[PDB]
RNA sequence: UUGAGCCUUGAUGUGUAGGAUAGGUGGGAGGCUUUGAAGUGUGGACGCCAGUCUGCAUGGAGCCGACCUUGAAAUACCACC
RNA sequence: AGUACGGCCGCAAGGUUAAAACUCAAAUGAAUUGACGGGGGCCCGCACAAGCGGUGGAGCAUGUGGUUUAAUUCGAUGCA
């Protein structure tokens, strides 16, 4: 958020403030979601991204590069 | 286009002046193949600007066409069904080409007297920024600051 | 004439198949109609120009002179 | 006048336009622009250009002051909330620091419904 | 905190020609400044941009009239203006 | 047709229990091959874009439709 730019920067990188959501977030709380779409969200989040899991385990592929 | 990079085509020196520039506005004046024609209107016409501007016969048509050959253009650049034209550079080579064919298409109006002449008036309004064609130069160029906006 | 009749008369000027030539004080007026300029200046020389008061400016914007100071505002007393 | 020499400036970024406003430490405006209302009504005042433009036209009529720092703080989201403080730089303002004050609720009021 | 009026104190008056921003008649002679300058450095204001008025600093005794070829004369006072 | 009628419950909205006449030769589940999508990915080509030149306006030529005719012989009817 603040950011303090001692004597030379001429390069203030606050942008590179995405630690905190800020955007993420404004665009999130920006409109009423539902109580049960955020729920059918998340399981929809990570039931994609357990697979992708199951998917970087098998690492023994073939069709030679 | 999809697949390829096309050739070029290498086209051939000006008889009367060693410059491939010239040659390349011969073609664009060029009308249903009458090249004899097209040499003669631009050399007859180049030659009354010469007694017109000072400069010999090249440094004239530079001059003229750096006056208006643009340097930015607006394309239809539609992203999420967009209607807004898109203000892009022009590669020098294009600057040429635009340049040539505004001058004749400007040349082929402004009907004062024969083609030796009409070409022969807007190379010299070219000449000292004034002409159809620099005014075409500019409204293109007035039309990508407009839309400056968008890149 | 007022703005009405000077509109009227700018709007019936467009809707002109023939050509016209209007000499005004006006620059407004001039500009929202004229597609030639024909202006005159010192040492009897009437320049004559293609295009529009906006084309007119900026050609004179692009081959222009540097300075900007007409007037003296001489006086009437003493 | 008054030779402020310490400014804000505080970018309101929308998603549909950009609003610049140079107060003095304590939230006194001294001047504002904004990109719809600096030429850009339209689809083009939510664009970075034209929150960018509106940073030049509010540099200008507040040079009466003689600001030399700016505490800048940005608020919302919008395409010109990063290509106005560059606007701000660029008219010879020193930044002083940059703050992103952009109102999060802590779960409160209930939002619109979305559009379909 | 203001608005208006009045009295004072300042500041101010680019035509052309003229040495250079010349308000009006003055009415008179030289005063001015040395109660520290004709200036240089500096800060603001006016600016018909030529420029003259200004708060300062060591240095502090020289700036204009008078001379006239301009319709007029030289901030060289207090004036009622 | 979870409808009507009757009970019960409710302030109501209505809930629950719960048919028949009649009518059809099916309705249905999963999966398959296609086709299609204002679904996604990749690729193409005068498909667009960049150009040049046309047609649609005018005269005439020619073919067609229609309309006329004693007959205007028959056939070809989106692209094809
Ligand atoms: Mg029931
Ligand atoms: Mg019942």
């Amino acid at each position: 958020i603040k950011v303090r730019e001692n004597e030379p920067f001429d390069v203030a990188l606050r942008r590179f403030k995405r630690s905190c959501e800020k955007a993420g977030v404004l665009a999130e709380v920006r409109r009423r979601e539902f109580y049960e779409k955020p729920t059918t969200e998340r399981k929809r989040a990570k039931a994609s991204a357990v697979k992708r899991h199951a998917k970087k385990l098998a690492r023994e592929n073939a069709r030679r590069t | 286009p999809r697949r390829r990079v096309i050739g070029q085509r290498k086209i051939l020196p000006d008889p009367k002046f060693g410059s491939e520039l010239l040659a390349k506005f011969v073609n664009i004046l060029m009308v249903d193949g009458k090249k004899s024609t097209a040499e003669s209107i631009v050399y007859s016409a180049l030659e009354t600007l010469a007694q017109r501007s000072g400069k010999s016969e090249l440094e004239a048509f530079e001059v003229a066409l750096e006056n208006v050959r643009p340097t930015v253009e607006v394309k239809s650049r539609r992203v999420g069904g967009s209607t807004y034209q898109v203000p892009v550079e022009v590669r020098p080579v294009r600057r040429n080409a635009l340049a040539m064919r505004w001058i004749v298409e400007a040349a082929r109006k402004r009907g004062d007297k024969s083609m030796a002449l009409r070409l022969a008036n807007e190379l010299s309004d070219a000449a000292e920024n004034k002409g159809t064609a620099v005014k075409k130069r500019e409204d293109v160029h007035r039309m990508a600051e407009a839309n400056k906006a968008f890149a | 004439l007022d703005i009405e009749t000077l509109r009227a008369l700018e709007n019936a000027l467009l809707e002109f198949p023939g050509c016209a030539m209007v000499i005004s004080h006006d620059r407004w007026f001039l500009d929202r109609i004229a597609t030639h300029i024909l202006d005159y200046q010192d040492e009897g020389k009437v320049e004559f120009f293609e295009g529009n008061f906006t084309e007119y400016e900026e050609y004179k914007k692009r081959t222009l002179g540097a300075d900007a100071l007409e007037p003296k505002r001489i006086k009437y007393k003493r | 006048r008054k030779q402020v020499s310490d400014g804000v400036a505080h970018i309101h970024a929308s998603f549909n336009n950009t609003i610049v406003t140079i107060t003095d430490r304590q939230g006194n405006a001294l001047g504002w622009a904004t990109a719809g209302g600096s030429g850009f009504r339209g689809s083009r005042k939510s664009t970075p250009f034209a929150a960018q433009v509106a940073a030049e036209r509010c540099a200008d009529a507040v040079k009466e002051y003689g600001i030399k720092n700016l505490e800048v703080m940005v608020k919302g989201p919008g395409p010109g909330r990063e290509s106005t403080i560059r606007a701000l730089n660029a008219a010879g303002f020193r930044i002083t620091n940059i703050t992103d004050v952009t109102p999060i609720p802590h779960n409160g009021c209930r939002p619109p419904k979305k559009r379909r």
